[PDB]
């Protein structure tokens, strides 16, 4: 149990991390913050079975339900983003400096 | 004579985006 | 209750307005073909209303008493003065395009508020659609410097697309001595000077540029001038159209809403125009613009907003 | 936008917060937040331009990690702890993080890159929206915690927004970035005394609303997103040049006006607990926070630029825009300084 | 009562005796020490209630 | 107190809502019966000052300065009638109620009991200021100017905010009467002699020292008159009567962190004469005059003598009217050359015998004219520095010298010589701008005649 | 470790001068990698030899800051003994402006350098003898 | 001493400073990789920071 | 009116001013104590509800 | 050029009201602006207050 959250918050700080340091794309990034949004749930998840708090069981699906309206609107954000320049990229993105 | 306002040359200096 | 919202949502919509006539429909032409006579009629047939050309004064005319200002406050520009001196230094030229521009715009805007707002057709003739052929034509002659042309390009692509464009539009053509000799026996001194190239330079605008990229949006009703008298047959042409192939189409009750509102608002509607690109055509100075602003405020009707003026005869002003 | 959705939108937008300030367990709190991220992205990207299509990305990217951020502090509070409430013997790093995390959402310095930028992508409203309304939950969470919070990077964070807002509004001839650099040094005054006495950042927050959103709302009346737009203000409705020049002189705090009560009594609960060269320092860089305010009421106010032969057009017309609270909320401000022991 | 365009006269005035009003009300404010200090402490003359008011 | 400034308020009213062609008359006036009710706090029979509130008080250095600032309301408001008359009606009414908000301010802040009112309106004067200086300047240069005499205030001014915040937080009043009887000596440290340093260097900044006075002349050069009169006849003394009310609590580091700044004001005071014997701009030479004079009143300070403060209120008085009278005199000319430089316009008393007048008494005020409280607060201070060191007479003398040269240097290349010929446009006079300099030099020779009333705290 | 740069009040100033040297040193040198990384990140280099470039500079830079500081402070502090004395420290950050400027062609920049490091390190000195504690706990 | 050193010492070199640090401050360019990347670094400087002072 | 005004209307603002200042300084020592032990109705941080435990018998004994 | 009014050149008023004092254009004004501030500042001021 110490060893499997040690473990979740490096897979959450590596995600992080990775959502963080960028490469052209942006939909590795949106699946970075899912990635994230896994390792919270399972940390959740493993407290209460742990602890048996049958009362805090409803808080994992509420995070699921929130990350995945997340990712629905960061999709069409990303939709907007290629019909305006077409291929995703996040360097394209580089004209409100001006 | 008359109370000095400014001109193009003193106005184009705020249409730089950064000044 | 001024429009908005709240009277969308009671139920002033505007597609229960339209019935067959519901049309913005522009007449154009060179200097002297024969779009007024054309245009009044077509509006009495059709149940539209006329809505004259656009002129340096159209804002003084739809605003206050509805008279002439004196030409300081209706512009710096004058027409006769582009006439007999067409390449000053003075920038009277753009001035005056610009300020005709803006006056096309504003006339368009108010057929739009009259049209959603009560479903009755208008009748316009040389729209803002139309109003580059003028500055095409000073710029191929040496009456406009370049960066003006930019100036002009800029506000029209500023302005232009918020607007629906016309269903059909009438470009009534006539050759180039015809109308520089109907212009002779029309009886004046100043645009009985004027070349033939300027007018030449409009015809060979309108029929590359504004036919083809309005046909790409409108129902074109090319005439001449046989064909431009007798009115009733171009409006028994106008009553079988198919109004297809345009923006019209995709229209619904809330994008009409926001037109509505944009257009009830004349300040966003002329506010890309008052834009300080600093053209010293366009540049009118402190000290002047302060004089023409305080003498405007210091004459009859004006100095507060309409109804607050108990100097003209407005009353319950310590009520309002 | 049809009436259901703005209903639907508007709704979210003011419930986001709400639920924030009205729910103890911190989860709800988290729910709250992205309520408010949810709901902001459509009308920012309302106009369908390659600018606000840009804004909305990175505002919905920058905050959905500060999410994330925080989404962990409290599942490790969880662990330690086994509640939903940041209490007293938490980590220090926890605590930290989330704190890290809410700079990101509110756009404190060193995590301000995006404000300005996001800011000039949207309109003006929208603008007030984000740099007023936005800020509120965010800093509801750090005020319930405030005896949590260490002492050290809160002042850090604090002094950092101060010096890079004064120094980025130092040179933006865009005002819809001059806005985002005042949130941004007014944030940094909040966040410094947040652990010193609250209340007194609350203030700060609705004097500093109470000042943006009429500065909004005369940007709005003509569209004035530039120092040479808002110069032409002499000609279209000079009867604004007053309360402009009051307000922007409340913003950059000067004494007769009443901006300058939180900035004051600011440094009076600062120097109560020996915090001074800290103090001393915003103090001295609140003058150039000043500065580009000056400049900017010079050109509208006192030294009248040139205008157009087109803006006639605008007298001969007429008006509606000022919605009667303009005039309210520029009158509360720069005239309520004597009012202050009612207010501290 | 025509065309009163002479009634602004009265506002100076006004301020001055509201302001000495107000400089009445502030010294019936303080009216402590009124007789207690150690340098005058006079006892009330027959007909006195007040020494300075 | 209160029935000087409930009537100075009702004074914006009467310029509002009054006629555009009797709006100058009523006001100016009213102004001029503020001035004389503002005598009733000049009833001191007793050595107690005069409390009125926790607010409000009225020491001898208080009732001179409150005296001057409703004084010079009238004269500001007609000397600004020429100018701005062709200036619709709203802009000479904003003037006017930039004017006596300043009038209204100054006299807050010389009646003030606390340093925090004191601060916040001493701050509140740099708007009106600013504004005057900016929509009514001449020229373009007004902008910098304004930047450079708001800042340097601020910068200045922030750690003076710094200290009374602390003095409060350490003492817990603030008040003036009970800092006098209750002052701890001073450790004697550097966390102290920073104290002493943003105490001081608001006040420093603003009298001016010679380190830091280039926002003195851009102004007065600059500000269309009104200003010029303010700027030279109270704010600068705005300084002085502040140094006066806070050095109280600094003692004893008055003793050691005062030879910098006694010795800057002397020697930037010869500097700065020396500047003004060579200088083409008069309105330029009027203002480094007067950094050549509030130099004399830092030191006399610094020194903390009855001799010197005395002799610092006297020459503060008589250096704001004089000043106010010189530049009112230089904008005489300039109504109608529309130029500052001197060397111009230089063969006048032709035209204007009687203007020449109230020149040369201008310039004698100015010099060390003895019957005159010009000279005695010189002489008094320089006493004063002659006690504290026998050697300042060396630099006290040099500048004596230097200002009777450049003083009948502007009389001579101003009036005497040659009547520029090429000058039709010399107008020969305004009753108005006669009455000005009546105005100005009547009380110098009034209070020439009782000078128990100029002196300070300590006479 | 924090104990490392608490050794720099072990002992007074004028003794243990090579300690307190590199103290500083290294101090300015984290300073420098903190700016590095910051200019790397934000206006990066064309190609990452450059970047390392700017690494290096900046580092090396900050490091000759706080070598000559420290020099200069314990120097002026042996020679006219006197440790409680910010004059010590205003002519160590002077020498700290002047390598600054040295390093960075310009004397305008020696000169701010000069004057701005210089009052900087006086008031430090001020506030560790009289006990200024910046971020403070909270008391009222 | 007035109009060049004075002027030079006291405000230009206040103007002259502030307006540098403006530039080499405000000059960024809009891409969230690089904003990103700094927002990294202060995540590490503030947990180095904790670690350190504690 | 009189010396006596004076004289004694400056002592009346003279022991208010007084009295503020003791009370001020009473205020700063006050926060010191409530914020350094909450002995005091000030700086009582919250704690988890009490009422909000189930007390009812469970379904093991070793709650 | 940019299209300002040019300068109004110098002014004479003693051309219009000899008789002109400083004050206003209007001849009455200046003479009840001129006693005004000869009444009040010099007969009431400068007497009653000496
Ligand atoms: C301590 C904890 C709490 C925190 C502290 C408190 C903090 C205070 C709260 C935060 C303050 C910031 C809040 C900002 C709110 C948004 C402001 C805004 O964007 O409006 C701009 C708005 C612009 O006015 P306008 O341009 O004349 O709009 C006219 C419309 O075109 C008119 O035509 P229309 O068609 O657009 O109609 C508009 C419609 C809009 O009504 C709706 O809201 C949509 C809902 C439709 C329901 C279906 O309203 C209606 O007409 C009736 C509804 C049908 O100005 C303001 O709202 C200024 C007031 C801002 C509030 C300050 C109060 C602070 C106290
Ligand atoms: C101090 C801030 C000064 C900022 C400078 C603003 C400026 O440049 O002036 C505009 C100036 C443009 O000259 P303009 O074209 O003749 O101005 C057109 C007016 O808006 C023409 O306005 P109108 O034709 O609609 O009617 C005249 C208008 C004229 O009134 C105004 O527009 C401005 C009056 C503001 C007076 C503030 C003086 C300071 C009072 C100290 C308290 O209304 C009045 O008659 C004034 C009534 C009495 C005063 C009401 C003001 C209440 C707010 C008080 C705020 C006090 C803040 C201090 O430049
Ligand atoms: C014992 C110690 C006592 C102190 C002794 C002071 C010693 C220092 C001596 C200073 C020497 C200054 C000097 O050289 O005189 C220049 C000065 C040059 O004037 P100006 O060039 O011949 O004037 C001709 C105009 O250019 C051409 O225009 P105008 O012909 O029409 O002028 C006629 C006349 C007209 O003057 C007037 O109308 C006087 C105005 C006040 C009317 C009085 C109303 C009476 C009702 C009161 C109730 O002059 C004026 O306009 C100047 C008016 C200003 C007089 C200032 C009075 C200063 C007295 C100082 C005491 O000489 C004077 O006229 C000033 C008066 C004499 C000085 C006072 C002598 C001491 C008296 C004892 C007190
Ligand atoms: C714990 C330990 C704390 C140690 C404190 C170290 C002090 C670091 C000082 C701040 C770094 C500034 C570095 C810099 O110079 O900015 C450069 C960068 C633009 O790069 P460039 O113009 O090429 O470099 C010019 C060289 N002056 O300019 C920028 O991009 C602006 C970056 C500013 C961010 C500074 C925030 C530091 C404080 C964060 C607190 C958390
Ligand atoms: C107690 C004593 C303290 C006194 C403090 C007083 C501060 C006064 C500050 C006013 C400075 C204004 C100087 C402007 C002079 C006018 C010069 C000009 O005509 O414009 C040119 C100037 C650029 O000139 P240049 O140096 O060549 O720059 C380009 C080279 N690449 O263009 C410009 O740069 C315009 C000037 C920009 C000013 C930048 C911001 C100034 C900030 C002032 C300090 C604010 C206080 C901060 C406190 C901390
Ligand atoms: N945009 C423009 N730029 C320059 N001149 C213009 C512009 N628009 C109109 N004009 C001028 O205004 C005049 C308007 O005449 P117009 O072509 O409207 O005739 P009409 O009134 O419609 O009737 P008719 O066509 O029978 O003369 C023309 O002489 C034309 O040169």
């Amino acid at each position: 149990m110490p060893s499997t959250f040690f473990n979740l918050t490096m897979a959450f700080s590596l995600s992080l991390l990775g959502t963080l340091m960028f490469r052209s794309h942006l939909m590795s990034t949106l699946l970075c913050l899912e990635g994230m949004v896994l390792s919270l749930f399972i940390m959740t998840s493993v407290t209460s079975l742990n602890s048996n708090s049958m009362s805090s069981m409803p808080i994992p699906i509420t995070i699921l339900v929130f990350a995945a309206c997340e990712a629905a609107v960061g999709l069409a954000l990303l939709v907007k983003v290629s019909n305006t320049y077409g291929t995703d990229y996040v360097q394209n993105l580089n004209l409100l400096q001006c | 004579a008359r109370q000095w306002q400014p001109d193009i040359e003193w106005a184009e200096q705020f249409s730089g985006a950064v000044m | 209750l001024r429009y908005g919202l709240l009277a969308a949502i009671l139920g002033d919509k505007t597609t229960k307005k339209l019935h067959e006539y519901s049309r913005v429909i522009t007449v154009d032409g060179n200097i002297c073909s024969g779009k007024n006579k054309l245009a009044k009629e077509i509006a009495q047939q059709l149940g539209m209303k006329h809505y004259p050309e656009a002129g340096i004064q159209y804002s003084s005319t739809t605003t206050g008493d509805g008279r002439p200002l004196d030409i300081e406050f209706s512009g710096s520009c004058s027409l006769e003065k582009f006439y007999d001196d067409p390449k000053s230094n003075d920038g009277n030229s753009y001035r005056l395009q610009s300020w005709l521009y803006a006056s096309r715009l504003l006339q368009y805007a108010d057929a739009l508020e009259h049209l959603l707002s009560t479903g009755q057709g208008v009748v316009l003739e040389r729209s803002i659609y139309s109003d580059f052929v003028f500055l095409e034509a000073m710029y191929n002659q040496g009456y406009i410097r370049k960066q003006c042309v930019d100036h002009y390009n800029e506000i029209k692509r500023l302005t232009l697309p918020e607007y629906l464009p016309p269903h059909a539009v009438i470009y009534i053509d006539v050759p180039v001595p015809e109308v520089q000799s109907r212009i002779q026996k029309k009886g004046d001194p100043h645009e009985m000077k004027v070349t033939s190239a300027y007018l030449q330079d409009i015809e060979n605008a309108y029929k590359k540029t504004f036919l083809p990229k309005m046909s790409e949006m409108c129902e074109v009703l090319v005439y001449d001038s046989w064909e431009a008298e007798d009115p009733t047959k171009v409006v028994e042409d106008i009553e079988y159209l198919k109004y297809n192939k345009g923006p019209w189409l995709k229209q619904d009750d809330w994008t009409f809403h926001y037109l509505r509102m944009l257009v009830q608002d004349k300040t966003e509607v002329l506010n890309y125009t008052t834009i300080p690109v600093y053209l010293p055509e366009i540049t009118i100075g402190a000290h002047q613009g302060s004089r023409i602003y305080n003498s405007f405020r210091e004459l009859p009707g004006r100095k507060y907003a309409p109804g607050y003026n108990a100097e003209v005869g407005d009353k319950w002003i310590w009520l309002k | 936008m049809n009436p259901i959705t703005l209903a639907i939108i508007y709704f979210t937008i003011f419930l986001g917060p709400v639920i924030t300030m009205s729910s103890t367990n911190l989860m709800l709190m988290w729910v709250g937040l992205e309520f408010s991220l949810l709901a902001i992205i459509p009308m920012l990207i309302n106009k369908k331009n390659p600018r606000s299509t840009e804004a909305a990305t990175k505002y919905f990217v920058t905050q959905a990690t500060a999410s994330m951020i925080i989404l962990l502090a409290i599942v490790l509070n969880y662990k330690q702890l086994g509640t939903w409430m940041f209490q007293q013997q938490t980590n220090g790093l926890i605590l930290n993080m989330t704190l890290m995390a809410l700079s990101m959402k509110l756009g404190l310095a060193p995590f301000h890159f995006w404000l300005p930028e996001v800011t000039q992508g949207i309109p003006l409203h929208m603008g007030l929206i984000l740099l007023t309304w936005q800020k509120i939950a965010p800093l509801s969470i750090l005020i319930q915690i405030y005896p949590l919070l260490n002492s050290t990077i809160i002042l850090m964070l604090a002094i950092t927004s101060i010096f890079m807002g004064a120094w980025g509004g130092l040179n933006q001839t865009q005002m819809r970035k001059i806005m985002a650099y005042s949130s941004i040094a007014h944030m940094g005054w909040m966040l410094a005394i947040l652990p010193y006495n609250p209340s007194l950042t609350l203030l700060n927050l609705m004097i500093y609303i109470i000042l943006t959103a009429p500065m909004f709302m005369a940007l709005m009346l003509n569209n004035s997103m530039t120092i040479n737009s808002i110069s032409l203000l002499w000609n279209k409705t000079p009867a604004m040049l007053t309360m402009i020049s009051l307000m922007l002189l409340s913003l950059g705090g000067l004494p007769p006006l009443t901006g300058f009560l939180p900035k004051w009594i600011i440094i009076t609960e600062l120097m109560k607990n020996n915090c001074l060269i800290m103090a001393t320092l915003m103090a001295m860089m609140a003058l150039l926070n000043l500065f580009f305010y000056t400049r900017l009421i010079y050109s509208t106010s006192l030294t009248m630029f040139p205008t157009n032969n087109n803006s006639k057009m605008m007298t001969h017309q007429t008006k509606t825009k000022p919605n009667l609270m303009f005039s309210t909320l520029a009158i509360m401000s720069t005239m309520t300084l004597p009012l202050a022991p009612q207010l501290i | 009562q025509l065309l009163r365009e002479h009634w602004v006269h009265i506002l100076v005035p006004a301020g001055f005796v509201f302001g000495c009003y107000l400089d009445r009300k502030d010294d019936e404010k303080l009216t402590a020490f009124r007789n207690k200090s150690m340098l005058f402490q006079r006892e009330l003359r027959p007909n006195e209630e007040v020494t300075w008011k | 107190m209160l029935k000087i400034i409930l009537p100075s308020l009702m004074l914006l009213p009467l310029t509002w809502l009054s006629s555009p062609k009797k709006t100058w008359t009523n006001v100016t006036s009213y102004s001029f019966l503020i001035s004389l009710t503002s005598l009733t706090l000049l009833w001191q029979t007793d050595e107690n000052y005069k409390n009125f509130s926790n607010m409000f008080s009225s020491d001898p250095l208080s009732t001179p300065l409150i005296i001057l600032t409703a004084w010079l309301l009238p004269l500001m408001l007609m000397a600004s009638q020429n100018h701005l008359k062709k200036d619709n009606n709203v802009l000479q009414k904003l003037y006017i109620s930039m004017l006596i908000s300043l009038q209204i301010l100054l006299i807050m802040t010389f009646s003030a009991t606390e340093l925090i009112m004191f601060y916040i309106l001493f701050e509140a004067t740099l708007i009106p200021t600013l504004i005057i200086i900016t929509r009514w300047g001449n020229q373009t240069e007004r902008l910098n100017a304004g930047i450079y005499f708001l800042f340097y205030t601020l910068i200045g001014s922030i750690p003076l905010l710094i200290a009374l915040i602390l003095i409060q937080n350490h003492v817990g009043t603030l008040n003036l009467m009970i800092l006098s009887f209750t002052t701890h000596t001073l450790d004697a440290s550097w966390s102290n002699n920073l104290l002493w340093l943003a105490c001081m260097m608001a006040f420093l900044i603003k009298m001016p020292l010679y380190g830091v006075h280039l926002w003195l002349p851009k102004a007065h050069v600059e500000a269309p008159i009104a200003g010029s009169m303010i700027l030279a006849a109270i704010l600068l003394k705005l300084g002085s009567y502040g140094m006066i009310r806070i050095s109280i609590i600094l003692d004893p580091l008055t003793k050691y962190m005062a030879y910098p700044f006694i010795l800057l004001s002397l020697w930037g005071m010869i500097m700065t004469s020396s500047i003004c014997l060579r200088q083409t701009d008069l309105k330029s030479l009027i203002a480094y005059s007067s950094v050549s004079h509030m130099a004399l009143v830092i030191a006399s300070i610094m020194i903390q003598t009855p001799w010197s403060f005395m002799g610092a209120t006297m020459l503060m008085i008589a250096h704001g009217l004089t000043s106010s009278l010189l530049f009112c005199l230089a904008n005489s000319n300039y109504e109608r050359i529309h130029s500052r430089t001197m060397i111009m316009a230089r063969g006048l008393q032709m035209v204007f015998p009687l203007m020449a007048t109230w020149w040369l008494m201008a310039s004698l005020a100015n010099l060390a004219l003895p019957p005159s409280i010009n000279l005695m607060g010189e002489l008094f201070i320089t006493m004063s520095l002659f006690s504290w060191s026998n050697f300042t007479i060396i630099l006290m003398g040099i500048n004596i010298i230097i200002t009777g040269m450049y003083s009948m240097y502007m009389i001579i290349t101003t009036q005497r010589g040659k009547l520029t010929n090429h000058m039709i446009n010399l107008q020969p006079s305004h009753t108005r701008e006669l009455t000005l300099m009546a105005l100005h030099m009547i009380p110098l020779i009034l209070l020439t005649t009782s000078p128990k009333l100029i002196t300070g705290l300590t006479m | 470790v924090k104990r490392f740069f608490e050794s720099y009040h072990e002992v007074p100033d004028g003794t243990q001068c090579h300690r307190k040297t590199y103290i500083t040193t290294a101090l300015g040198g984290i300073c420098g990698i903190i700016g590095s990384a910051y200019s790397v990140s934000l206006n990066p280099a064309d190609s990452t030899l450059e970047a390392v470039a700017r690494v290096g500079r900046y580092t090396f830079t900050a490091a000759a800051i706080g070598a000559m500081f420290g020099l200069t402070t314990c120097v002026s502090a042996q020679v006219r003994e006197k440790p409680d004395d910010p004059l010590n420290y205003f002519i160590g950050g002077c020498a700290g402006g002047l390598t600054l400027g040295a390093r960075t062609h310009s004397y305008g920049t020696a000169a701010m350098g000069c004057v701005y490091m210089g009052t900087a390190a006086a008031l430090f000195k001020i506030g560790k003898l009289e006990g200024w504690e910046l971020f403070p706990t909270p008391k009222v | 001493l007035d109009l060049i050193w004075l002027e030079k010492t006291i405000p230009k070199s206040t103007s002259t400073l502030h307006t540098n640090m403006t530039t080499l401050t405000t000059n960024q360019k809009g891409l969230i990789k690089l904003y990103f990347m700094s927002f990294l670094i202060n995540i590490i400087l503030i947990i180095i920071l904790y670690s350190i002072n504690l | 009116d009189g010396p006596e005004k004076n004289y004694e209307k400056t002592l009346a603002i003279l022991q208010i001013e007084s009295e503020k200042a003791e009370l001020r300084l009473k205020e700063q020592e006050v926060r010191r104590l409530m914020r350094a032990r909450g002995d005091g109705p000030w700086y009582q941080f919250p704690t988890p509800e009490k009422e909000f435990i189930d007390h009812s018998p469970k379904a093991t004994p070793d709650n | 050029q940019w299209q300002e009014d040019p300068e109004p050149e110098d002014e004479n008023v003693y051309a219009k009201n000899p008789d002109f004092h400083g004050y206003d254009s209007d001849p009455v004004v200046d003479v009840w602006n001129m006693r005004a501030v000869f009444f009040f500042g010099f007969s009431i001021v400068l007497v009653f207050g000496t």
